[PDB]
């Protein structure tokens, strides 16, 4: 299944997954796709954040839903 | 003297915007119906952004009640027009943007002397829907806004056409290319990402062989994968040789909105949080009742808590659905608990609430004057519902939530009386006055944070106020420049509510490890909770363990530009800030600065050094030199590059000049040294023509090949290195400028440059330069024998520079952009003007008030939930946001690691074993066995390692009986400070069993 991983800047991903896959698999495609490492990523869906060692399945991530890759900000 | 914009003051959200969308607000005029909370922080946020002018709305007296949340409203003005009483407050924030009252509505066609046209709370729907047709009609920009409670929304109509010229404020992806195929597959050079997304536009240049392609045709991308694009068949264009440079191009959008009647009935939703996006129908719907219940009641809103009103605001949303079935959809029922409440609360003005719209739409407001990001589409509904309190310990019904005859009146609404109390009643630290601390402050007062008899506010900040500041720090004024931040604003907002007269400590203490003497146990004990509003990682780091040591919950949040973010940290609950990291900031190799540019970040980084060199470093070492009598003894002994410290002494004390004419001369023999000489011996070393082993030019993709410059005064970068390096020099050693007074002249410069003799460049055979960063790469006494004795130079003192990026008068962006200018020109990079040199050099953080609002709403809607002890982590939401999307986005907190050693769980972040006075050695092992199982195995202190079970016999009888400071003192030889009060000590230990476990540290109350 496809789902989509948008970032804080608008751009948008497409990964292929299948739902069993671990969270920390999913990051390691970001990875090869942005260049990110797995440990900077902050990965959330609907009203939760993705954590390391659960499955998509563990939240509800059914085919095309979108994932927000998020920061956090220094300015103030 | 328009087509201009004041750097000056608006430098911070000329970064976030840009200058063409800034030209474009300032021709706009801006009108605002409503002010109360909602339109005056609407209008704050929109007359601090800079448009033309600003014309406000709202006969309606002045009501006690008001005050909730309209901080330009006193007691004093009850019964006068709000708008009327708000004007002037407006007009002082930007003295740029005339602030005008609109006596009457009545007409109409008024309205089109406006571009933009927002309607807040005050305006009823049947009022919102004439004008946006009169709006959408005619070309004006339509905006609507209004709360309740905890509930909001936003609409947006731009009319039939509206162009979007940028949609993100992103830098333009650029990029090198090593191969472009017939077919159009543009391949990066080397492991070089793109960056790019399918149906992004590009255009190109250097591309050899493929010349049109370069000449500003856009080509649409088709992304093959991280390091491949594809942008149509080429072969007509020519066949690929070499090089290449894509740079990403915006294109416009046309895009087109519907009328409010239009999306009253079929709206197009912008969720504000996903988690929630079944509620945005509800509320659609809800929001639409309450406008039906106030035609049915005289234009008034449902009674607070009360239920016979509730019911009836559920009867009118169930007309609805059943009228409208598509709404909800198919047989979904109305959620009526979520429409209860908004009946409930539909009365009350909440700070946080009214902050995050009000950044919100002043932020549209924004976009609609210059096509600048992308705007919201068109209907956006919000709640915070999670801030209500645990109706157990607050319960809210009709006599709890009743008036009382109050500011407050309207959150009293909504939290109760008790809990307002609360609130009134707590003690908090905010760390920071700046942006996020003035908006900060103003939330607080107008929650009456800390006002009560058991609370107070503390409020530190070293920093003084300086112009750029009073684009987005809205509690200061032109006459507060140069004044502390903390101060002012505690000031100011007690002038907003004086509940806080007296209640509010200013301090101009740094946070940091070189105050806890300050800052003490005391002070950190006493407080319910803390609350950044930083510009620094470190800063938030170092508050961050202070909450975990002290056990207190932290409020974190952040901004760049239009993006923000909020964080909570419950102490024996979640992670805290420091548990995660955050992507550092990219370095640039040694190689690419010194020797192979190819970007303007990479000349300018080179020049901010040449600069430090040059003007600091140099004349601070000068300086030791001649007042410390072992100085080139240490030097000698101590130093990594050693040969350059004593070259730069020698050099700043032969070449002295002695007015300044010298310094001209001094300033152009730099720029022959810099830009001609060092790069004719760089192509001595590999000529432009050279070749790797393999064959391949060396000169190739990220190495472009330079040329030498021949000095032209004409050349605004050669005339400024020269005009910059004098002064500069001039001011190390304390001589007059010939420009100190006046701009400078180019004959005067040129006369001096023109008499001198230059010389030439001879190239010297043995200097190897270094390639890559892996590659690796006695004469000191005769430097040292040349030295001056310091005798000779009694009372010789140079004058450093202390690097100040925004005060234009002192050189130093001159200087720095001069310098990575004419490096640029040796490189064939483009040139950039002083406000990019400024934005790089400077490190300045892009930043306006609009995001800074709205990312402070949210804080003080998480606060909510300190104040009820919230320990289930579900209801406490972190934030993120981009307001140029727009995007909004929430998750609650992840929680803290937990661990077991034994039958014992801790938390690995928040738990430590607190034992009670300077305890012995031999106490302290024992109280672990004994007590907790733990067969200590090392102690320590910071880095020293004070006990290990190896130790033998002779070394455990020297250390036993000794207390831990006096443990401390025998092995680092150094006493504990008098002010210490704890000892933090790391233990490994085995368990029961005799394997190793992880377990908490210690910490020693002295
Ligand atoms: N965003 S802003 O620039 O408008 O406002 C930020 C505001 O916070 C002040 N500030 C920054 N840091 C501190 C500290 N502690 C500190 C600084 C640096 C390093 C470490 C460490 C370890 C700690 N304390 C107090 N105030 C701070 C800025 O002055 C600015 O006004
Ligand atoms: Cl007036
Ligand atoms: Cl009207
Ligand atoms: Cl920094
Ligand atoms: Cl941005």
């Amino acid at each position: 299944m496809q789902i989509f991983v948008k970032t804080l800047t608008g751009k948008t991903i497409t990964l292929e997954v299948e739902s069993s896959d671990t969270i920390d698999n999913v990051k390691s495609k970001i990875q090869d796709k942005e260049g990110i490492p797995p440990d900077q990523q902050r990965l959330i869906f609907a009203g939760k954040q993705l954590e390391d060692g659960r499955t998509l399945s563990d939240y509800n991530i059914q085919k095309e839903s979108t994932l927000h890759l998020v920061l956090r900000l220094r300015g103030g | 003297a328009a087509g201009e914009i004041d750097e000056s003051l608006y430098s911070r959200q000329l970064y976030v915007l840009g200058k063409e969308a800034m030209l474009k607000m300032q021709t706009s005029n801006v009108l605002i119906l409503g002010l109360k909370g909602l339109g005056v922080e609407i209008a704050k946020n929109v007359v601090l952004a800079g448009v033309k002018s600003m014309t406000v709305f709202d006969p309606e007296p002045v009501q006690l009640a008001d005050l909730s949340t309209q901080f330009f409203l006193t007691e004093k003005d009850i019964g006068q027009k709000r708008g009327d009483v708000t004007r002037a407050k407006l007009a002082e924030l930007n003295a740029y943007v005339p602030v005008n009252v609109l006596d009457s509505l009545d007409d109409v066609t008024q309205l089109s002397q406006f571009q933009v046209v927002v309607a807040t709370d005050t305006v009823s729907l049947e009022d919102k829907v004439k004008i946006n047709e009169f709006c959408h009609s005619s070309g004006i920009r339509f905006i609507s806004s209004e709360t309740r409670g905890l509930f909001g929304n936003t609409f947006v109509d731009l009319g039939d056409e509206f162009t979007v010229l940028d949609p993100t404020g992103e830098e333009p992806r650029t990029g090198m290319v090593s191969d472009i195929e017939p077919d159009g597959t543009v391949t990066m050079l080397d492991d070089n990402r793109h960056g790019l997304e399918d149906g992004n536009f590009v255009r190109f240049s250097e591309v050899e062989g493929l010349d049109k392609l370069n000449d500003g045709t856009l080509f649409k991308v088709e992304v093959l994968g991280p390091f491949a694009f594809r942008i149509g068949s080429v072969k007509e264009y020519g066949e690929y040789k070499k090089g290449g440079i894509f740079t990403e191009v915006k294109v416009p959008r046309k895009i087109s909105f519907k009328s409010l009647k239009q999306q009253l009935s079929n709206p197009e939703f912008v969720f504000s949080d996903f988690a929630k996006f079944d509620r945005a129908a509800q509320l659609h719907l809800g929001f639409q009742a309450l406008h039906q219940f106030a035609v049915r009641h005289n234009g008034e809103l449902p009674r607070t808590m009360n239920d016979e009103d509730a019911n009836e605001l559920i009867k009118l949303v169930t007309d609805l659905s059943v009228q409208q079935p598509e709404v909800l959809g198919e047989g979904v029922d109305v959620n009526e608990d979520l429409i209860k409440e908004l009946s409930y609360q539909a009365r009350g003005d909440i700070p946080g609430v009214v902050a995050f719209f009000g950044g919100l739409v002043a932020q549209e407001v924004l976009k609609a004057c210059s096509g600048k990001f992308t705007p919201l589409k068109q209907f956006m509904y919000f709640d915070s519902l999670e801030s209500l309190p645990d109706p157990k310990n607050f319960p809210r019904n009709e006599k709890t939530t009743q008036p009382v005859n109050s500011r407050y009146d309207n959150q009293i609404a909504v939290f109760g009386l008790d809990f307002q109390k609360k609130i009134a009643n707590s003690k908090v630290f905010l760390v920071g006055s700046g942006a996020i601390g003035c908006e900060m402050l103003k939330n607080w007062a107008l929650l009456g944070l800390g006002s009560g008899s058991d609370g107070y506010i503390v409020v530190t900040d070293n920093d003084s106020i300086e112009k750029s500041n009073l684009n987005r720090q809205f509690l200061f004024r032109p006459k507060d420049v140069g004044k502390n931040k903390s101060e002012v604003a505690a000031e100011a907002v007690c002038a907003m509510n004086p509940d806080l007269k007296g209640k509010i400590n200013a301090k101009i203490d740094k946070v940091g490890p070189e105050t806890e003497e300050i800052f003490n146990d005391s002070f950190w004990e006493s407080l319910d909770f803390v609350t950044n509003a930083l510009d620094n990682v470190d800063a938030r780091t170092y508050v961050d363990r202070r909450c975990v040591f002290y056990r207190k919950p932290l409020l974190e949040s952040g901004t760049l530009g239009t993006k923000g973010n909020t964080q909570v940290i419950i102490p024996r609950l979640t992670e805290s800030y420091s548990s995660s990291r955050d992507p550092p900031e990219k370095s640039i190799p040694l190689c690419t600065l010194r020797s192979f540019p190819n970007k303007i970040d990479h000349t300018i980084a080179w020049a901010k050094s040449l600069f430090q060199g040059y003007f600091t470093d140099s004349a601070e070492n000068v300086n030791m030199y001649l007042t410390q009598p072992n100085f080139v003894e240490q030097t000698l002994k101590q130093s990594g590059d050693v040969k350059g410290v004593l070259e730069s002494i020698s050099d700043s004390l032969s070449s002295k000049p002695h007015n300044f004419e010298d310094c001209i001369k001094w300033a152009r023999l730099e720029f022959e040294k810099k830009f001609n000489h060092d790069i004719k011996q760089l192509l001595f070393n590999f000529p432009k023509d050279a070749k790797t082993s393999n064959g391949e030019p060396f000169w190739s993709g990220a190495k472009r090949a330079p040329t030498p410059l021949e000095f032209d005064i004409y050349n605004n970068d050669h005339f400024h290195f020269v005009v910059a390096g004098a002064s500069l020099r001039a001011y190390n050693y304390g001589i007059k400028s010939d420009d100190s007074n006046s701009k400078p002249n180019v004959d005067e410069y040129k006369s001096v440059i023109d008499h001198m003799i230059i010389p030439e460049f001879t190239p010297n055979a043995n200097l190897k330069i270094q390639v890559n960063d892996d590659d690796p790469d006695d004469e000191i006494d005769q430097l040292v024998s040349s030295l001056p004795d310091p005798s000779t130079l009694a009372g010789f003192k140079l004058e450093p520079v202390d690097f100040e990026k925004d005060d234009d008068t002192n050189h130093h962006i001159e200087f720095i952009t001069a310098c990575s200018n004419c490096r640029a020109q040796n490189y064939f990079i483009e040139t950039a003007d002083r406000q990019k040199t400024k934005f790089i050099a400077g490190r300045i953080i892009p930043a306006i008030a609009t995001t800074t609002s709205l990312v402070t709403g949210l804080v003080n809607l998480e606060l909510y939930k300190l104040i009820d002890n919230k320990t289930d982590i579900e209801q406490y939401k972190n934030g993120f946001v981009n307001l140029a999307l727009p995007f909004f986005g929430f998750s609650e907190p992840i929680a803290s690691p937990k661990g077991e050693y034994n039958n014992k769980k801790y938390d690995k972040i928040w738990d430590r074993f607190d034992i009670k006075g300077d305890i012995k050695l031999s106490d302290l092992i024992e109280h672990f066995e004994k007590d907790e199982g733990l067969e200590i195995t090392m102690l320590s202190y910071g880095v020293s390692l004070l006990y290990a079970s190896f130790f033998p016999p002779k070394k455990l009888k020297e250390r036993l009986n000794l207390p831990i400071t006096q443990l401390v003192k025998l092995v680092t030889k150094k006493d504990i400070p008098a002010h210490v009060s704890t000892m933090i000590l790391e233990i490994c230990a085995d368990d029961k069993e005799g394997e190793d476990v992880e377990v908490p540290f210690i910490t020693i109350h002295l």
